[PDB]
């Protein structure tokens, strides 16, 4: 239809468009890259490649799909590795032997061939039905039941309903009528990749998240269906946090959808899918490739695919919050996604705003984090699943007003900032105690009162703690801790045991693999309450003694006590809830007749 | 593969400037279509195409553009993207920054042609490092060890010898799984691409290499500083290609060594400054990051070969900084770091290696029983925690005075001052086992008392603190 | 004793350390702006010109 | 003959160069030397006068011919060298008086020359130094001032609108300036017979502003080989070479191995051990900055002592007075050897002294009563090279043995 006139990497004119969309996805040459417009100048258009694109010629043809761009949704997504186009590497990778990815291959995101077996629900001829009515349901897997749904622009009378039956994806199960027309259907439905699916109504989040790492189920918590921040370092985090989110986290599925980055460890992580499996449900082991799917676009991927991966995993996350299931997205990008925008807007020859960062970006950064929400779906029955974000930004070694980090702290309510000292402190969850912080507390006040009221103040006397020892850790460095006083020390001993009892989690071991929040709250109260009760003790400074020699004789007599504390994270967690809640209510019981004899005794 | 076609041959070159010819009335000019350039005087510079445009067509040339004139400069088409001659025979030979011989032998007879920047691997059929290599260095081999597959950078200042130790590296290389490793297969195979070195450094490596015993093993291309810039960017695509064909279609593992990613970042700042793009940080080109990525991606292991591609590109900081973009994104990119600091050369240590920075993300999987004792993570986590309390605690001392500081303070110090003179110090023709650095490493963790080796689990301690 | 050192701290202090770190802060500044400011900007026109 | 100036005239083959460069400087000579041919940058930063350098480089080089250019130099400094060099004479080994004028040629024109001169200038100057290196001479060239030829890039690229990469130079600046430096070396020539001349090139990169982070500093420390860092404090201080140890370096220490082992072995480790003495006083400095003069160990006084005397005396040349004009060589191993020895006895004094007190805390009894000894090693110097070599070596034998008595006596004494 039309021809290539100026081919300049990425970008690609092909004169000959006249009537042409904007987005619309168009095919360049024999081979037939599949691109994207970006900008009309008439006659003329402007096409990322979204493939490598040496080896073009002018007057190759050009055809425009007059589609935007677009992603199957069905059945069998599930377990499957995409890249940016939507395409399945396992199945091209057994379809064709080589064991590369040939250039410009044009394979269905899912076979339409494989079978599947259907169940309705109790669907009746001429029953008026809407978009986002789950008529039937689909077992994918054990554990996962796909509740096939009406496309959100559909509606009618079901004039056919399938019998339960094993069908292909090509097979049509579902005709409506309405306005005097017949509409088909098959269980695959195609939406596009941008403009996120209907919701019939956004709701306040209510439940905190409760990933397997304290600091992050604790100091800084975080909803169900919320945004999250981590600078994405190394070591940890994108490899331990990940971990926790695939296998420790309460979210039923996974959308891993990491681009701009290292080769190596999506190879490892790939490699670790089918494996790593964790007996969540009670009579069997779930395989967390059952509830998890990678779309997967590395470093030498195209760079418009970059861009294109996070919305077909957002595409993908809204898909699985529409069925109800709550759904975890991690991005390891949004720090290479920048430089994808710097890219495309430099060949473009745009006007870049701060540090060469098209202007843009913030708008396109809030959009996305912005759809994101615990949403209740449309259709029948009433139902309301969420998804929650988890994106990467620059390494914490940078600076922090890197315009992608302010564009996302604008946004972002949960930022989980990790600590350079800390990782070269070797401290695995490396997690900053004070420039993190988590927005989202005020809504999870009704959650932490119903499960422990006094958890809200336990925590608070903690971040006190915390911070009176960071803000003196200066005066001692300077001054020295000759003038340290005993309420000084105390402090400094309760803020010793926190970064180390407390903040730090292996999890390389199975007593700290993950930590409960029933664990959680219990080692904080623990903590606590020692410090109230030396601060106690130290006031008391009666009977020709005390105060820091007080604080000295609870160090020695009551040394059993301390020492155990830092043992109460070793404790456990596979024992099952009631025994460590046993243990721990004697170890606070043995804690509060410490001080009490101390007392007694009037040192 | 009927028939065939002969390329064109134009003389419409309508503008000259810098790197860069522009064609015109050109028909069907492919993008990266190689052309030949026949000058007036005869002599025949190869180039290739920047950019596509109508009849228009910007061509770079590689040999610089010292001769070309309107009315005699002709050039041809020949319809295709560059693809270098590849074959086993190219092993034990030095070649040119555009793969051209320069050993005085003959050029190679190609077993296959390979397309620069090969077909991109499907993620899916990817694999971990799987197996651990020991570098000699006793640095790299105890902490932040190298698998292979990695992706290595080592980093490096201006006097640096980044140069020497990667030749000792070159040397050393070798396996450590058990101690146990003819190995013509497991021949690592260095592919060794220098680009924009003194010639002093040359011929350096030269020597090395030839002195090493290894010159029917090695593989060089050199693209001198006084070679054209041009050339410098094909250098490691080349080395890339040919390493890809004798690792993946020749089933011998292979180790890559770049030279100053530096002078690579500065040919293409050359060549966009040349095509005015809009700059990047510090007037570099936008998509160096892409550019970089697709370098140093094309590296690791490979489910369906037996072979495996390891790479490790020195970076030299240009004001002995990381924020610049190069240093930047490659940290960004590769999967590991190594300093070489300026204030150990200054403290003359022959191998600078600043352990505090280095880290490798892979070196958990690369560390196991058949390739490091089962104590090795407690070993490097315990160096870590000892030698950064210690800096702190010297810290503290310069601070309030060397008396006022504790008796672990004093200890932390003596650690401190203990490690980096016995174990980062090495010789240069030395190299050295694994299992007994890790007893020396124990060495340095017993000098500190079993209380305050908390990081190492008790279990290690009992194992081999006392030995 | 005590208070000679820290007479001598504080002097020291004084003496040194500000009067280092100032100049330091100054330098950065003074690159930071004439040299990363000056140079996009710089950059910015040029481009324009060429599109003009 | 006429050669295209840019391209680089033909050699057979190129070679590693073993033969160091004598500067005639102590400093340079020992700390950071020079192989002939080898490649060297001097920033010298405003005021510091480095061309003062570069022309006692090429009075007492041991080249057989001179090249000198400067691009952007000041006309008096040309004056002065076309006024000065014919009454100067070299001795050669048949003695007669002959002028270093006819030994050197300038290429150099003046900073109100036009700038876009400066390249052709700097290219001219280096082929005539390749022409007569393929005649078989070994010739150095000095190019002074090669950032103004870094502004003329920047000035004639800035009117083709070539967009500038960094600070207003243009991006190909590396490319060129590596090519200007790579043109230099050891080769063998061409023909019959079979000689081996080679280039040397000792350029002059000026830091605007004194910054050595500026691109063309930048650039040449990134491909220069040996490297002498002038620094402003110095040259406050009146020092005259100005050479900062710290930052001053040298990648041909390795080549020059095998010159050094067989003109002595000594000077390898005393090389080392003066620059160990170097860094750790500068690390005892500011450790005392921070904390006063009291509380400073005897052992750390020794060391102190000396390296301040290597200052004063070793790595400071007046330049201007006979004596300091021209150090040889052996003579600077003497002085080097002497002041090693010297810190050598002081530690064997404070490992053994029938005491703590004696051995070390007795350090400046000692200094009182080894004053005279102490004062002909920081005299040693002040001696002319007239003398002639066996006079100087007797001397410094002399010197050094009695030294050593002196000090073992007195070590015997009460100990």
């Amino acid at each position: 239809y039309g021809y290539v006139r100026k081919v300049s990497g990425p970008v690609v004119i092909a004169d000959g468009m006249n009537g042409a969309a904007m987005y619309e996805l168009v095919r360049v040459g024999h081979d037939n890259l599949i691109g994207e417009i970006i900008r009309l100048e008439g006659d003329s258009a402007t096409i990322q490649v979204y493939e490598e694109t040496a080896g073009l010629m002018v007057n190759d043809p050009v055809l425009r799909t007059h589609k935007p761009l677009s992603v199957e949704l069905g059945p069998g997504i599930l377990g499957n590795i995409f890249d940016g186009i939507q395409r399945p590497l396992k199945t091209i990778a057994i379809r064709s032997g080589d064991v590369y990815i040939p250039r410009g291959v044009s394979v269905p995101a899912l076979d339409k061939d494989t079978l599947w077996e259907f169940q309705p629900k109790k669907i009746g001829e001429g029953d008026l039905l809407t978009g986002g009515d789950l008529y039937a349901t689909v077992f994918e897997n054990s554990l996962m039941q796909h509740h096939v749904a009406l496309p959100p622009d559909a509606m009618g009378k079901v004039t056919y309903v399938a019998p339960a039956g094993q069908y292909s994806l090509k097979d049509t199960v579902l005709e409506l009528e309405f306005q005097g027309v017949k509409k088909s259907f098959t269980m695959l439905q195609a939406w596009p990749v941008r403009t996120p699916r209907p919701v019939s109504s956004k709701l306040a989040a209510d439940t905190p998240l409760l990933t397997g790492q304290r600091v992050l189920d604790a100091l800084f918590p975080s909803v169900l269906g919320g945004t999250c921040a981590i600078p994405g370092a190394f070591g940890c985090g994108k490899t331990v946090i990940s971990q926790a989110l695939s296998k420790y986290s309460n979210s039923d599925t996974v959308v891993y959808v990491g681009c701009g980055e290292r080769g190596n460890e999506m190879a490892e992580v790939l490699m670790d899918f089918p494996q790593l499996t964790m007996t969540l449900p009670d009579g069997r082991e779930e395989s967390v490739m059952k509830r998890t799917t990678l779309v997967a676009n590395t470093s030498n991927m195209p760079v418009a695919a970059r861009e294109a991966s996070i919305y077909t995993g957002i595409t993908i996350a809204e898909y699985f919050r529409d069925m109800g299931y709550n759904v975890s997205m991690m991005a390891d990008s949004t720090s290479r996604w920048a430089e994808a925008l710097r890219e495309i807007s430099g060949r473009l020859a745009e006007m870049p705003a701060d540090s060469g960062y098209p202007a843009y970006l913030a708008a396109r950064l809030a959009s996305f984090y912005e759809r994101a929400g615990k949403v209740k779906c449309l259709g029948g029955p009433e139902r309301t699943g969420s998804v929650t974000i988890v994106g990467a930004v620059s390494p914490p070694g940078g600076d922090f007003s890197d315009p992608v980090t302010s564009a996302t702290l604008s946004i972002v309510q949960v930022f989980w900032g990790l600590d350079k000292k800390l990782a070269q402190r070797k401290h695995f969850p490396s997690v900053n105690w004070l420039i993190s912080y988590s927005k989202y507390s005020t809504a999870l006040e009704s959650f932490y009162e119903q499960f422990d009221p006094d958890f809200i103040n336990i925590r608070t006397k903690a971040r006190e703690v915390l911070q009176r020892e960071d803000d003196l850790n200066e005066i001692v460095q300077l001054v020295g801790k000759d003038a340290l006083a005993e309420g000084d020390k105390i402090t400094l001993e309760t803020a010793k045991l926190l970064r180390e009892d407390y903040l730090a989690q292996n999890a390389f071991t199975p007593y700290d693999k993950f930590c409960p929040f029933y664990k959680s709250v219990w080692m904080m109260r623990n903590i606590i309450h020692f410090y109230n009760l030396a601060n106690q003790a130290v006031e008391k400074g009666a009977g020709m003694d005390g105060q820091k020699i007080t604080y000295t004789l609870i160090k020695h007599r009551l040394g059993d006590l301390f020492y155990r504390l830092v043992s109460q994270k070793f404790e456990d967690p596979a024992e099952g809830e009631p025994a460590l809640v046993a243990k721990f209510k004697k170890l606070h019981e043995d804690l509060t007749a410490g001080f009490r004899a101390l007392e007694d005794e009037t040192r | 593969e009927g028939t065939l076609e002969v390329a064109m041959e134009y003389r419409t070159v309508t503008g000259v400037a810098g790197p860069l010819v522009i064609l015109d009335k050109v028909k069907g000019p492919k993008y990266y279509e190689i052309v030949n350039i026949r000058l007036g005087d005869g002599t025949m510079r190869r180039g290739q195409v920047l950019e596509v445009d109508g009849e228009k067509a910007v061509v770079q040339v590689f040999e610089g553009t010292s001769g070309i004139d309107n009315k005699f400069t002709t050039v041809q088409f020949t319809g295709e993207v560059l693809k270098t001659p590849v074959s086993l025979d190219m092993l034990g030979r030095i070649f040119n920054g555009s793969g051209k011989p320069i050993d005085n032998g003959p050029p190679i007879l190609p077993e296959a042609y390979l397309d620069i920047s090969g077909s991109s691997i499907n993620p899916s059929e990817r694999t971990y490092p799987e197996e651990m290599i020991q570098t000699g260095i006793s640095t790299i081999d105890v902490m932040n060890s190298i698998a292979r597959g990695q992706k290595i950078p080592l980093f490096s200042a201006a006097g640096l010898p980044h140069n020497e130790i990667a030749a000792q590296i070159c040397r050393q290389a070798g396996l450590v799984k058990r101690l146990e490793k003819d190995g013509e297969e497991d021949n690592f195979a260095i592919v060794f691409a220098a680009m924009g070195v003194n010639m002093e450094t040359a011929q350096f490596f030269k020597r090395d290499f030839e002195e090493n015993g290894s010159m029917e093993r090695v593989t060089l291309f050199l693209n001198l500083a006084n070679d054209p810039t041009i050339e410098r960017i094909i250098t490691p695509r080349i080395a890339l290609t040919t390493a890809e064909y004798l690792a993946y279609e020749c089933g011998k593992h292979v180790l890559v060594i770049l030279t100053d990613m530096s002078s690579y970042a500065d040919a293409l700042r050359e060549v966009s400054a040349a095509r005015e793009e809009v700059p990047g940080r510090r007037g570099y080109p936008g998509y160096m990051y892409t550019d970089l990525a697709q370098i140093y991606e094309r590296a690791g292991r490979i489910e369906g070969r037996k072979g495996s591609i390891t790479q490790i590109p020195i970076l030299t900081m240009p004001n002995d900084d990381i924020t610049h973009p190069t240093p930047d994104l490659t940290g960004y990119i590769t999967e590991g770091q190594i300093y070489i600091d300026r204030q150990l050369q200054n403290r003359q240590i022959y191998p600078p290696i600043n352990v505090l920075p280095s880290l490798s993300r892979l070196m958990k999987s690369a560390i196991g029983e058949g390739m490091t004792r089962r104590d090795h993570s407690d070993v490097s986590n315990q160096l870590y925690a000892n030698y950064a309390i210690g800096k702190d605690v010297q810290a503290m001392k310069a601070v309030v005075g060397e008396e006022a500081l504790s008796s672990e303070d004093l200890l932390y110090l003596e650690f401190l001052d203990k490690f980096e003179r016995k174990f980062v110090a090495q010789g240069a023709y030395d190299s050295r086992n694994i299992f007994q650095s890790l007893d020396l490493a124990w060495t340095l963790l017993r000098i500190f008392p079993r209380e305050l080796l908390h990081r190492i689990p008790g279990k290690t301690l009992d194992q081999y603190y006392s030995r | 004793l005590t208070l000679d050192e820290a007479i001598k701290t504080t002097n020291r202090r004084v003496n040194a350390l500000e009067n280092v770190v100032k100049p330091r802060l100054e330098n950065t500044i003074t690159y930071i702006k004439g040299e990363l400011d000056e140079l996009e900007r710089e950059d910015f026109f040029r481009l324009k010109k060429i599109q003009g």
